[PDB]
């Protein structure tokens, strides 16, 4: 999500009755860090290249 | 330390849009000229204009304000209510 | 006098703020809870 | 996020360290270094490799080898002096 | 998708500050940088005569892809703002009274 | 004209004590999340995902634990030791 609208919740980007997820914690800010710039696949490959 | 003031943000923005070519007068200039008309700006000069009241300010904005700052004294507003110099 | 005591203590002798008054359970966790407790790690040690 | 990186990073190498040390005390019995390097060139290579496997495993974690090495980096939230 | 309009324009202008902004982030030596920067300018200026919506649209979603290529590993952040380093140091507590529980103590 | 007695006069029961304020507003889509969570199994289903799981860390772990344990039992007799010496008992 951006930061820059202004939820409710700034440390963890929420709006106050926001419906939580079947499974949450795996997308929650508290949850891993979540890479976006490679694919993961691709990721897996040029590691086990080098 | 170092905390600006108004007429801080006012000098910068007015010695910001003196160097800028593509305006039409250097003597045209106010608080409350519009970019967009009394500058004869265009569509696409006015967002350069934004990318350097914030590179040169510091601040990063994103883009939900970035047409909010029509007018002069509207980016001076703007930039008054943020903490970072 | 217990509740007139503590509901007067909660919204406001009242109107007066002093520490710390003494509670309830402080007389014999302090003066016979604690040493005896004492006593045993000194009776474990030379046991030992 | 980064404390809870670093931490559990050094506490992989914390559990080896655990089994290299368990395998200390039953081979030489001892935990003293006096008596470990006094008889350490009579147990055969068969045991000292489990030994100090765990023992780098526990190295190669806090002093932040390829295996894991993602703590350091990921411990400049804290300041400069630190 | 459709012409000179606002929904349009702040599209286009969205993708202008990304164009900038991306790379920004990713030379040094403002020198080439402006250079850069002026010729990504005339890469706007030359293509914006554009009088049929599919055309557009076509050339409107190639730049987006073009755009999406040239990202950055990490864009250059205020370290007051939300991916920089000073966020959130010392956030001041909120003003508020203790809110009691116990009857009793305390 | 089966009643029980005119003798009772039976009141309301009440739990004494003090209206502690609000110290939390309760959000309702975390409750709800919450006891969706923890009566979990009244509304589980068995489908290949769950069977694929059920297999594995209820008989195929323990399985492969037991071949590990009941094989090597008495094998290994760390206990002095010196150099070509028998590391194993079998
Ligand atoms: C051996 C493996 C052999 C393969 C068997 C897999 C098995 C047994 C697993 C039990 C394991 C026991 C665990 C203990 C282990 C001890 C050591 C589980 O089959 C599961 O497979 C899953 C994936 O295919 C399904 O997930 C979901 O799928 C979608 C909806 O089916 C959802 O849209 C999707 O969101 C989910 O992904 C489950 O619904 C399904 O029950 C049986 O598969 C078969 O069962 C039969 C009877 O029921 C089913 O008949 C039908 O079911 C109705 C649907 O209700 C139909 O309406 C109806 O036409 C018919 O009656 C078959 O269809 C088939 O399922
Ligand atoms: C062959 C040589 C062997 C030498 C080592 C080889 C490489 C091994 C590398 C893996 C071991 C690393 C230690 C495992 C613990 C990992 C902990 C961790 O990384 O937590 C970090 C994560 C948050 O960190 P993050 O979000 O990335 O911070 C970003 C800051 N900007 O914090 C979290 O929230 C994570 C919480 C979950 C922690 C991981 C849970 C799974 C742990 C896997 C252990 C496997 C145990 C399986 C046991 C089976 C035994 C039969």
């Amino acid at each position: 999500k951006n930061p820059y609208k202004k939820y409710d919740d700034q440390q963890d980007r929420r709006n106050l009755e926001e419906p939580l997820s079947v499974n949450d914690d795996l997308y929650d800010m508290w949850s891993p860090d979540r890479f976006t710039h490679f694919k993961n696949q691709d990721a897996l490959k040029y590691f086990i290249g080098f | 330390a170092h905390v600006l003031t108004k007429d801080m943000i006012q000098e910068r923005i007015v010695a910001l849009l003196e160097s800028f070519d593509k305006v039409n007068d250097a003597k045209n200039i106010t608080a409350t000229a519009n970019l967009t008309s009394d500058l004869g700006l265009d569509s696409l000069d006015v967002v350069e204009v934004v990318m350097a009241i914030e590179e040169e300010f510091g601040l990063e904005i994103p883009d939900h304000d970035a047409d909010e700052i029509k007018t002069v004294q509207q980016a001076i507003d703007y930039v008054s209510a943020q903490p970072a110099a | 006098l217990k509740d007139y005591y503590y509901n007067g203590r909660r919204i406001l002798w009242e109107i007066k703020r002093e520490g710390a008054e003494k509670e309830d359970w402080v007389n014999q966790m302090y003066f016979l809870y604690a040493p005896s407790l004492i006593l045993l790690l000194i009776v474990m040690v030379y046991k030992s | 996020k980064s404390a809870l990186s670093a931490v559990l990073m050094n506490r992989f190498g914390d559990a080896f360290f655990v089994l290299g040390l368990c395998v200390i005390a039953y081979v030489f019995g001892t935990l003293n270094y006096s008596t470990i390097f006094a008889t350490a060139y009579l147990i055969n290579t068969d045991l000292l490799v489990l030994i100090m496997l765990a023992l780098f495993i526990a190295a190669m974690a806090k002093s932040a080898q390829f295996g894991l090495h993602n703590w350091l980096t990921l411990a400049m939230e804290g300041p400069t002096p630190v | 998708p459709v012409p000179f309009s606002a929904a349009n324009k702040k599209l286009v202008t969205s993708m202008y500050r990304q164009s900038l902004k991306l790379a920004r982030n990713w030379i040094s030596n403002r020198q080439l940088f402006r250079q850069k920067a002026v010729e990504i300018r005339h890469k706007f200026d030359q293509n914006a005569q554009i009088s049929n919506p599919r055309l557009l649209a076509r050339t409107l979603d190639e730049t987006r892809a073009h755009l999406y290529e040239f990202r950055h590993p990490d864009p250059i952040v205020p370290p007051s703002f939300p991916g920089g380093t000073k966020y959130e140091r010392n956030v001041p507590p909120r003003m508020e009274k203790i809110m009691q529980h116990n009857l009793y103590e305390p | 004209e089966l009643k029980p007695s005119s003798a009772i006069q039976r009141g309301p029961l009440n739990k004494g004590g003090w209206d502690a304020p609000h110290a939390l507003h309760n959000d309702g889509a975390i409750d709800r999340y919450a006891h969706w969570r923890t009566f979990y199994q009244e509304r589980f289903k068995y489908t290949r995902a769950t069977g694929k799981s059920t297999l594995i860390f209820l008989v195929a772990f323990p399985a492969l634990i037991g071949y590990v344990a009941y094989q090597s039992e008495g094998l290994f007799e760390f206990a002095g030791k010196r150099r070509g010496e028998s590391v194993t008992t079998r």
